[PDB]
């Protein structure tokens, strides 16, 4: 599609981050 | 705060557009994500995104950082309506109270923590 997403590495990553 | 998305899109078609993207997806808000002028930082590939609303800005910090890569010099800001979005909230509060009248949420970076400096 023409919007772009975050992969799901990236996500769950940052779902820890902060 | 200007746009350069919104200079090259007229606002029925981004607005049409925006309508379907949150009918289609509304776990995800629609984001526009452009450098502020005179930024003195790193540029990114792409406008639009896609993002989970349970995010919290301070996450999208961290989403974002990554696909920048910060230098020495730099710093990270987050400006939507000319004011810094609270680390605290989350995308979802944040498209609430400040998405436009075409439902997209247009964000704006900086290396100042002030926009446009």
């Amino acid at each position: 599609d023409d919007w772009t997403e975050f992969s799901s590495e990236e996500i769950r990553e940052a779902r820890q981050a902060a | 705060m200007k746009f350069v998305y919104k200079e090259e899109h007229p606002f029925e078609k981004r607005r049409s557009e925006g309508e379907k993207i949150r009918k289609k997806y509304p776990d995800r808000v629609p984001v526009i994500v452009e450098k502020a002028p005179k930024a003195r930082i790193g540029d990114l590939d792409k406008k639009k995104y896609l993002v989970p609303s349970d995010l919290t800005v301070g996450q999208f910090y961290f989403l974002i950082r990554k696909r920048i890569h910060l230098r020495a010099e730099d710093a990270l800001f987050f400006f939507v309506n000319n004011v810094i979005p609270p680390t605290s909230a989350t995308m979802g509060q944040l498209y609430q109270e400040h998405h436009e009248e075409d439902f997209f949420l247009y964000i704006a970076y900086s290396d100042e923590s002030v926009y446009g400096l």
